[PDB]
RNA sequence: AAAAAUGG
RNA sequence: GCGGGGUGGAGCAGCCUGGUAGCUCGUCGGGCUCAUAACCCGAAGGUCGUCGGUUCAAAUCCGGCCCCCGCAACCA
RNA sequence: CGCGGGGUGGAGCAGCCUGGUAGCUCGUCGGGCUCAUAACCCGAAGGUCGUCGGUUCAAAUCCGGCCCCCGCAACCA
RNA sequence: CUGGUGACUAUAGCAAGGAGGUCACACCUGUUCCCAUGCCGAACACAGAAGUUAAGCUCCUUAGCGUCGAUGGUAGUCGAACUUACGUUCCGCUAGAGUAGAACGUUGCCAGG
RNA sequence: CUGGGGCGGUCGCCUCCUAAAAGGUAACGGAGGCGCUCAAAGGUUCCCUCAGAAUGGUUGGAAAUCAUUCAUAGAGUGUAAAGGCAUAAGGGAGCUUGACUGCGAGACCUACAAGUCGAGCAGGGUCGAAAGACGGACUUAGUGAUCCGGUGGUUCCGCAUG
RNA sequence: UUAUUGGAGGUAGAGCACUGUUUGGACGAGGGGCCGUUACCGAAUUCAGACAAACUCCGAAUGCCAAUUAAUU
């Protein structure tokens, strides 16, 4: 049976997905050090008691409740506040 | 033969064809228009055929507007080849048309001439159509 | 940088650090202050 | 400060009367003078730029800033960062001394001098004068001038309009 | 005793 | 299907390694001859296949369109 | 990886052994030569000796570091 | 009321027109001093008080730009029923655009008036 | 591996789209990068703001350098893309070496082995008046298990004992 | 599981503010054939109208993560 020659694709590559995004919910209690948000750049900024790691990961510095908040007109941040 | 001078991507996902016409649903340049009532891809070759038909009937008296443009390349595999081994090469260019879109408009002729010209045009197209006027 | 470099304390001789350098930009044995844990102080280390 | 005294005494009064200024603070004054020399052949011979810098320093009295290419241009064979100009900014007494000297001692030394362009105003009260040869200035001996090259002298004024700038420069004594 | 063609 | 190539009129370099188009023959002008050939002196002649891209800068690096060459096109 | 050798005008070879001095054959320029042409003869320019150091009054030459090329040999993360 | 210093998605901005000065803020006068300019006392820094509201700055007017923005309707859509029709029906949710309209800021603390 | 096999292409890692607004998600689906670079292009303190256009000006032209104005990011961010960055993460300068030692509550990712982030504590430092910042670089590629061998260190062992 | 409340995120739709694509007008910074004025006006500007997996000034329904949370299980 007749069979034609086929070409090749130069595509077929992709990197591993990095599981970015929110790691804890607004209103959730977290312990100090818990990662809050994985990101490239500052899509979300560190707020109160929140640090920004070398790769922009947002993390809690204290035990407390996570709160995602507006930051100005276009930006936002995430904060952690100690519970009473 | 309409086609973009260039595109960023030559190999594109084929467009969605369900739904209604997003825009261009009114006669806006001429007096009379040809309104699509069914859905189809419309090729540059079909556009050109319809344009020539209507302009030749109008005998250069009036003005014609093509309201749709074939932005989208579609590919096709080479003859008698098996599935896989990448996407095929660009075959042509199409405009997606859904019910309500005005395909052509005409001005500067009588309503009777416009009707006959747009009838001749519609017979070249893969969609059902209706003669439409400017609304007010 | 294009070659590996070992920085050794110039007081005790311990090879405390590894780093890298471009050999064309820095053909000489590079030197810099680094902490020497054996001496518990910053000392001048230089490329071996 | 003879020219500055003239400005304080006569030019101020004349200009204020002519333009009906409700306050003296509206009276235009010469903010600064920037003397620039673009040396594009420094690409091919840096000694040309060195001589240009020395001559500009002699003319102005202060060391010039060497200005470097902002971008690379293939046609000029210019690479970004290559020094291709010199510039001096004069303010205050040095500016006034240079201005009176340019008006009196220097400009008449121009060969076939017939006044300076009256249309060479940017449109906002600033005047640029293009001198075509450095030998004009009394501080330069033609013996030591390996090559003759010009300069751009930008008189930056606080005048909002070319008319007020023209009046200021004319009262100072600029030919036109 | 180096090489130096042709001409209705 | 996979490779290699396309540069004055011809043939062939230059690409690898961006900033620089070379050689032989051919063409034109002057010379030598009674004249032609050969020969001597001097000159012109290629936007580097054609479109896009990166670059400050493209024969050169990258991607399409075209043309040529070579190899491959097997099992029923 | 060890042992040898090579790098010198625009090209191809000496001079290194044993410290001075840059020689030889082609190539280019000028002259003689001839009816030109070739061949031949004579004048010149042409590398400072792969590169950086070191010992000497003195380095292409002697001693080291480095950059390439070749021959043979070695190589059980 | 003025100033300093905060808070708030510009409803706060821009633009245009107009008013203001012993207090204060500036422009402003200078380069001895600390300090400074790849050159420049322009700037930064310092010393100072002859002049000016010209500019900044503050205040007032507005709806040209920017900002905000419904209701109603439409697109889309969770679920269900029917359906292969580039679908239909019912229910809930409900844009974007646009329209009316809002808007030339609202406020905390401190020192002066 | 393979829309039978051969031939062609591919094999690890990074970015985007497909991917159906958490995350994840395939095909010989659509596009590109990587196997480095930087002694500053790192840390810190202080300072600064672009691209482009118009109008004047000599050699100088459409673009060189100078001046004013406009210019909200159309510039730059070493290097692909994406996400970020004009309170700069972009640019300049001074001083410097934290491109530290011991670590590490907790957390992400994940079959394992690995991979990622991390406050804070101690030692000893750099810059800064100080607050404070600093365990490389705007972020995410720039990498390869064990065995074996080489080199340096070592208050470890040492086959009767040294 | 549902109810209520908060939050992350950029799809459907929509739009054209960016990156690209694109149809008709208007006008032309400026020079050329033209004397001033009957190409190119390639620029730029501007009005109206369209297109997008790898466009976004916007932006759902759902789904998702939670809550000293209530009901049923
Ligand atoms: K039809
Ligand atoms: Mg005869
Ligand atoms: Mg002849
Ligand atoms: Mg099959
Ligand atoms: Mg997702
Ligand atoms: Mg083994
Ligand atoms: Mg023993
Ligand atoms: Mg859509």
């Amino acid at each position: 049976a007749s069979k034609k020659g086929v070409s090749s694709t130069k595509n077929g590559r992709d990197s591993e997905s990095k599981r970015l995004g929110a790691k804890r919910a607004d209103g959730q209690f977290v312990t100090g050090g818990s990662i809050l948000y994985r990101q490239r750049g500052t899509k979300i900024y560190p707020g109160e008691n929140v640090g920004r790691g070398g790769d922009d990961t947002l993390f809690a510095k204290i035990d407390g409740v996570v709160k995602f908040e507006r930051k100005g007109r276009d930006k936002k941040q995430v904060s952690v506040y100690a519970v009473a | 033969m309409l086609l973009p001078k260039r595109v960023k991507y030559r190999r594109q996902h084929r467009p969605k064809t369900t739904g209604r016409s997003k825009g261009g649903n009114y006669v806006t340049f001429g007096e009379f228009g040809l309104q699509a009532t069914t859905t189809s891809w419309i090729t540059s070759r079909q556009i050109e055929s319809a344009r020539i038909a209507m302009t030749r009937y109008m005998k250069r008296g009036g003005k014609v507007w093509i309201k749709i443009f074939p932005h989208t390349p579609y590919t096709k595999k080479p003859l008698e080849v098996r599935m896989g081994a990448g996407k095929g090469a660009v075959e042509g260019w199409i405009a997606v048309v859904k019910p309500g879109r005005i395909l052509f408009e005409v001005a500067g002729v009588s309503e009777e001439v416009a009707r006959e010209a747009l009838r001749l045009a519609s017979h070249k197209l893969p969609v059902k159509t209706k003669f439409v006027k400017r609304e007010e | 940088m294009r070659v590996n470099v070992t920085l050794a304390c110039t007081e005790c001789g311990d090879r405390n650090y590894i780093t890298t350098k471009n050999k064309r930009n820095n053909p000489e044995r590079i030197e810099m202050k680094k902490y020497c844990p054996r001496l518990n102080k910053y000392t001048l280390h230089r490329e071996t | 400060n003879r020219l500055k005294e003239k400005f304080n005494t006569e030019v101020t009064e004349n200009l204020m009367k002519k333009f009906n200024y409700s306050s003296v603070m509206e009276v235009p004054k010469i903010d600064k003078i920037v003397v620039n020399m673009g040396v594009g052949d420094a690409v091919q011979n840096s000694k040309v730029l060195d001589n240009a810098v020395e001559e500009l320093e002699l003319i102005t009295g202060q060391k010039p800033l060497v200005t470097k290419a902002k971008k690379s241009i293939a046609t000029f064979r210019l690479r970004e960062g290559m020094p291709i100009g010199a510039k001096v900014t004069l303010r205050g007494e040095r500016m006034y001394e240079f201005l009176d000297k340019l008006i009196s001692v220097s400009l008449p030394r121009v060969r076939d001098f017939q006044g300076v362009s009256k249309k060479a105003f940017d449109g906002r009260g600033n005047y640029t004068l293009g001198v075509k040869e450095q030998l004009i200035f009394p501080e330069i001996d033609y013996d030591k001038v390996s090559k003759v090259r010009g300069m751009d002298i930008v008189i930056v004024t606080t005048a909002n309009t070319d008319e007020e700038a023209r009046e200021l420069l004319a009262n100072f004594g600029m030919p036109f």
